[PDB]
RNA sequence: GCCCGGAUAGCUCAGUCGGUAGAGCAGGGGAUUCCGUAUCCCCGUGUCCUUGGUUCGAUUCCGAGUCCGGGCACCA
RNA sequence: UUGACUGGGGCGGUACACCUGUCAAACGGUAACGCAGGUGUCCUAAGGCGAGCUCAGGGAGGACAGAAACCUCCCGUGGAGCAGAAGGGCAAAAGCUCGCUUGAUCUUGAUUUUCAGUACGAAUACAGACCGUGAAAGCGGGGCCUCACGAUCCUUCUGA
RNA sequence: CUCUCGCCCACGCAGUUUUAUCCGGUAAAGCGAAUGAUUAGAGGUCUUGGGGCCGAAACGAUCUCAACCUAUUCUCAAACUUUAAAUGGGUAAGAAGCCCGGCUCGCUGGCGUGGAGCCGGGGUGGAAUGCGAGUGCCUAGUGGGCCACUUUUGGUAAGC
RNA sequence: GUCUACGGCCAUACCACCCUGAACGCGCCCGAUCUCGUCUGAUCUCGGAAGCUAAGCAGGGUCGGGCCUGGUUAGUACUUGGAUGGGAGACCGCCUGGGAAUACCGGGUGCUGUAGGCU
């Protein structure tokens, strides 16, 4: 496996698993989310992320590395099924391999160049979040110094970000309370489906 | 639970057309049937649109224009009585003669009356009419039976005859005219005659006469309403045929009769629409706040 | 013996140093290819309007 | 090397745009093109006859043959370093009536009907156009209120 | 004070599904027409398989449709050796129903050992006056939501012609 | 150190028709005999290498990793 | 006499004639031993025309009968099929079934594609014949479109 | 060589803009819109895949993991896409035009219809800027290129 | 005020459901002797006028779903041209011009031609 310095900076365009690739070995993340997944809306109030200074490739494997090392710390503080770690971004890029001498000249040189599928990294945006756990307010300097561990395991540079959003949801947390107690939002587990005024008056009245 | 047939099936549906969706038209025959080569740029072509209905049959001339269809001249089976025909107004009888109908009042609107006169008396043979030379050219046209199956028989080529015996050139064949024999070849213009002045139907008459008169009172029942018989019915035509070709042209009621105007409710508006939603949701709450508490 | 293989280059300033020109597109084009039905007819038209013509025009002129 | 083959490059022109598909609408067929007429090339994909090909797909050109169903239209085509007259036979479902002459037919009507309306009254009314002029010495009025004082706003994530 | 809104046996359509062509095929098609009076169709399988010893385009049903006075008529005889009672899940969801027999020769058939035992599927479809729209070559339409009938419609019928018992458990 | 086939009882090995877990030895019990030797019968012993996909169905098919044996190997 | 291309040559492969999607940077054009595949055929119907019909899949019922047999009803914008590689296209259809047929025939030019704006091949719009089919409008000179092929000289057969 | 400018308006032209008119599927964007990938929980339960449970027994009775469906949620696509730029491509911006009357036709044909051609007649100021143009013959050298912004393919990378 | 026959544009026209529908019509509807077509007069073809607005069909309704149009998203994202701008790079800011898309929210929901009929 190479160093991931060759493997980095977005260079080629997009070359994801499909119909075409077929051989391309599976991702060390396979597994996404590690706190308490089953928690509910109102219980874990604010949130925060680990954001992208650079438009640059994460390996997958540097991805398996960040969320060991950030369930690592916060099981040894906020305790086990005490937060919500949600590594956001997806390894879909398909990085390539032109393994030579497969200590001679005597396979090519540069003649069938087009490489084999080595592994998967993924491709991140300047502003992207990467990862973002989810915790009490009396756990906030346990939501930077987790992510501040495990962006020694990410090349280039991150920073941390606590969010004024209401936990994973989209809403803002000065009046999710205010708009989650009449009507306008209702919690189903960990997320909360936002209802509309425009729909049929039967599920008004399934309100209320 | 089960299965979800249409929930963006609705994003990516494509109707058909107004006029596919409601039955009437095809379009892959229209496009053969309607269309003029772009080599002549202004010459209509016409057609003879004959559909049949229940209670009537409309024989009209179009062509195609893009701001859609121009009617030249229509007949009907209603127009019919008033020449002779008083009843049973969709047989092939009734068909033949709104077809001659259809041709005579085309022919003294073009002004083609003393020329091309067809056929007067109906010998039920492929006669096929020939432009004079010096005279006015003889009114091509072509026939479309639009969705009805087109058999032996079938009395949308009823009105095809009453046209070309009234001096229409209609490009036809007799393979599909009652008479024709299928498993032959031959063609009976004496079965035919006997079709087109309504003894196939004066046989049924008298066929409910002498097998069961309690049959005969259901059905023909408004020939007995003022007095049609089986050995009237042969001559009764023929005076609607020549009656029709003395006068086809369509006189119109004085029509006005009337100021009357409200049948169907006016689409209500969006305050009304609006304040109904709230006083929708204010009976809701006053069921709850004091029928659940008292 | 590897070579170059294909390229525009250059080709663009060699177009412009005698410059892309319009055909000019002069009165009375060819009847190149019309439908031979269609000009037959129009020269049946063209010996026949040179003949009975210009008794029953030179004085309508 | 990079396939000469007719209909290449076309997987999303020859193509009917969103559900737009079926049989095709009949004023389409009932359009009437005479010789000198100015059409725009533009191959559909129902109707797989008389495509034109894929260099003609977006020009415009005129008529000099009329046919039963299509139409000889001489285009303009650009070759390396030259352009020629190529007169190419498309049916009837691939072109339509460009609008591209019908502003200036619009106002070689308008301006005749204007040439004999000032000849009748003596005047100067120069019918000839000009671009948009830089904008009139005007005075705005600020009635009553102060114009509104606005600042860059802070950054924030 | 329901005026021609009202059901009717709209046909009846009858099949036996031997497992092979052949001999034993052609004799099925015997039994058909011996109970309706007019000639079966042969219907062939589609798919080939291979553990049912089926193949494509292969002989496989003999059905019919019988409909008017004679749907009714074949009706009665299947219900009085069902007894007049069906179970409640014979009935479907568009209303229509079919309950299917063993043994032929409970019916009018009399035996004899060349042909040999078959089973029948009777199934009944329902209508009403105007359900023919769905059907018609000009203007084809759907049918009303209030005038299509439903499984609970059905049951109150069998219980009113015919006097069955739906017998649920 | 690049690829080709494998991974199955305490072991070897066949297959795992897209629907079972089976020869053959080691072990244990019987049957045979005057007592044995061979012989016969029977009962055991299957994470069918892990994980993912593909149908009232996968150990069986597909493909991701690991483990193991067999190898593509110029002239300077 | 002992091919060429070639990240030196050889071995390998064929990028040597050709077609589909991408590269290709929104007209067109565009390279590499770039990527993903395909071709040297098949078809008297899978050519032609007309008619009638609707597909894949699912739901709910029906003797055996079960995930898969046939029967019925409902939903069903193409999730099917169109000989095969893809892309485009198509629903009273270009798909399924049936009835007729041979336009897959004779003849001259023009135009398009590659292009030097040469040829072959493929194709388009006609025209003059003789025909098919359909009630007719019409449609049809091979296959729904994009590929499926071949000079001079020589030979062979046919034509007045 | 053919012509144009020598003393109230260019004939003509253009690596340019403007004014109208179309053309396209890149970037971006979308996937609670199709296709293809894909994480998480929530609600409802036909159903099978199994257990705790009254129990000789019982779809008479109480539950779970799944599974399926519903509304949501995270993340994508050179060979996906509803939408969709900037840049760009064609065309038009007049006398070779506009209008009127008439004659020819073997084409077209209800029609002194349609359309072509032909003759005679009527009135020129018809975007900005710049420039003199048109056309023919003869013709050498070249057919190893290389580089730099910007956009891109193969490659870990390269003065590749 | 609407309809029938034929149409043009092809969802503001479709879809699910619920009300209303005078008069003409459209239709369901009642029959197979003929014409014709079926395993079956169910469809298709043919004879009608005993019943019916139940359906289709037409109007209207739904804090409807889509569809259409508009804001917001946003001068955001991209992009033309320019710099001896920044930065180790990846990428970035500015100059000069052009300028989107989803969620979220608002409003609409068929328009018309020819010919004939009702009121
Ligand atoms: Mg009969
Ligand atoms: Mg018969
Ligand atoms: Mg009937
Ligand atoms: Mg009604
Ligand atoms: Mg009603
Ligand atoms: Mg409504
Ligand atoms: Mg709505
Ligand atoms: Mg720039």
């Amino acid at each position: 496996r190479r160093p991931a310095r060759c493997y980095r900076y977005c260079k080629n365009k997009p070359y994801p698993k499909s119909r075409f690739c077929r051989g391309v070995p599976d991702a060390k993340i396979r597994i996404f989310d590690l706190g308490r997944k089953k928690a509910k809306v109102d219980e874990f109030p604010l949130c925060g992320h680990m954001v992208s200074d650079e438009y640059e490739q994460l390996s997958s494997e540097a991805l398996e590395a960040a969320r060991i090392c950030a369930n690592k710390y916060m099981v040894k503080s906020c305790g086990k099924d005490g937060f919500h770690i949600r590594v956001r971004l997806h390894p879909f890029h398909v990085i390539r391999i032109n393994k030579m001498l497969s200590a001679d000249r005597l396979q090519t040189g540069m003649r069938g160049a087009f490489g084999k599928p080595q592994g998967t990294v993924a491709r991140v945006h300047i502003g992207q979040v990467i990862m973002s756990i989810r915790t009490k307010l009396q756990n906030k300097e346990h939501v930077i110094e987790a992510l501040r561990r495990a962006k020694f395991k990410f090349p280039g540079r991150q920073k941390i970000h606590i969010s004024k959003k209401w936990g994973f949801t989209k809403f803002n947390a000065d009046e999710f309370e205010d708009m989650v107690a009449e009507k306008r939002l209702i919690p189903d587990g960990c997320g909360v489906k936002y209802i509309p005024n425009r729909g049929p008056l039967d599920k008004w009245r399934a309100l209320h | 639970v089960k299965v979800v047939k249409n929930k963006a099936y609705f994003k990516r549906y494509q109707v058909k057309f107004r006029r596919r969706r409601e039955g009437k038209t095809d379009y892959y025959a229209r496009k053969r049937l309607v269309i003029q080569d772009k080599n002549k740029y202004n010459t209509p072509k016409y057609r003879m649109i004959v559909r049949v209905t229940n209670r009537d049959i409309i024989c009209q001339i179009a062509y195609a224009r893009i701001e859609g269809d121009m009617i030249v001249c229509a007949a009907y089976a209603h127009e019919l009585p008033k020449y002779g025909v008083k009843v049973g107004l969709t047989n092939y009888a009734a068909a033949y003669c709104t077809g001659l109908l259809l041709a005579r009042r085309l022919l003294n609107r073009f002004g083609m009356d003393k020329i091309y006169e067809g056929q007067v008396e109906v010998t039920g043979d492929e006669y096929n009419v020939e432009s004079i030379d010096g005279q006015p050219g003889a009114f091509t046209c072509y026939l479309d039976a639009g969705l009805a199956r087109t058999t032996t028989g079938n009395k949308v080529f009823g009105a095809l005859k009453g046209a070309v015996d009234g001096g229409l050139s209609i490009p036809h064949s007799t393979k599909r005219f009652p008479g024709y024999d299928s498993e032959s070849k031959e063609f009976n213009a004496e079965v035919h005659r006997k079709h087109i002045m309504g003894q196939n139907v004066a046989d049924y008459m008298r066929y409910l006469m002498e097998e069961d008169e309690d049959a005969y009172k259901k059905q023909f029942s408004q020939y007995i309403k003022n007095s049609v018989t089986p050995d009237m019915m042969e001559e009764m035509y023929k005076k609607a045929h020549a009656a029709i070709r003395e006068n086809p042209v369509y006189e119109k009621k004085p029509k006005k009769e009337v100021k009357k105007k409200r049948w169907n409710r006016p689409k209500m508006s969006l305050a009304q629409k609006k304040d109904r939603v709230a006083q929708k949701k204010a009976s809701f709450l006053r069921a709850q706040e004091r029928a659940a508490e008292s | 013996a590897k070579s170059k293989n294909h390229t525009t280059h250059n080709q663009s300033r060699k177009w412009h140093r005698n410059g892309i020109k319009k055909p000019r597109s002069q009165r009375y084009e060819s009847l190149k290819g019309v439908d031979p039905k269609f000009l037959r007819n129009m020269r049946f038209a063209k010996k026949h309007n040179k003949k009975g013509l210009k008794k029953m025009q030179a004085n309508n002129a | 090397t990079n396939t000469k083959g007719k209909r290449r490059g076309t997987r999303y022109m020859f193509s009917r745009p969103f559900r737009k598909h079926g049989v095709v609408p009949l004023a389409t067929y009932m359009r009437i093109y005479k010789k000198g007429d100015i059409v725009d090339i533009k191959g559909m994909g129902t109707v797989q006859k008389g495509m034109p090909h894929k260099c003609y797909h977006g020009k415009t050109g005129r008529v000099y043959n009329v046919t039963q169903h299509a139409v000889g239209i001489v285009v303009n085509k650009q070759v390396k370093g030259k352009i020629l007259a190529k007169r190419i036979n498309v049916r009837i479902e691939h072109i339509k009536h460009s609008k591209s002459r019908d502003s200036f037919l619009k106002r070689v009507k308008e301006n005749d009907q204007k040439k004999k309306e000032a000849k009748e009254k003596g005047t100067w009314v120069q019918l000839k156009r000009q671009p948009a002029p830089p904008r009139e010495a005007h005075f705005v009025r600020t009635n009553g209120k102060e114009p509104e004082l606005l600042e860059p706003i802070p950054y924030e994530f | 004070e329901n005026p021609m809104r009202e059901l009717r046996i709209r046909k009846l359509c009858l099949n036996i599904c031997v497992g092979e062509s052949g001999d034993r095929l052609t004799r099925a098609a015997k039994v058909l027409e011996q109970l309706t009076g007019q000639t079966p169709v042969f219907s062939k399988a589609r798919y080939t398989v291979r553990s049912f010893g089926i193949r494509r385009n292969e002989k496989i049903a003999v059905h019919c449709t019988v409909r008017g006075a004679k749907a009714e008529e074949i009706l009665e005889k299947g219900l009085k050796v069902r007894e007049y009672e069906l179970r409640k899940n014979n009935f479907s969801d568009t209303g229509n129903f079919g309950f299917g027999i063993q043994e032929h020769i409970d019916l009018g058939i009399k035996y004899d050992p060349s042909i040999g035992i078959y089973g029948l599927d009777f199934y009944v479809v329902l209508g009403r006056p105007g359900f023919s729209i769905a059907d018609k070559k000009r203007r084809t339409g759907c049918i009303g939501a209030k005038h299509r009938i439903s499984k609970e419609e059905a049951m109150r019928w069998f219980q009113q012609k015919y006097d069955g018992i739906i017998l649920p458990g």
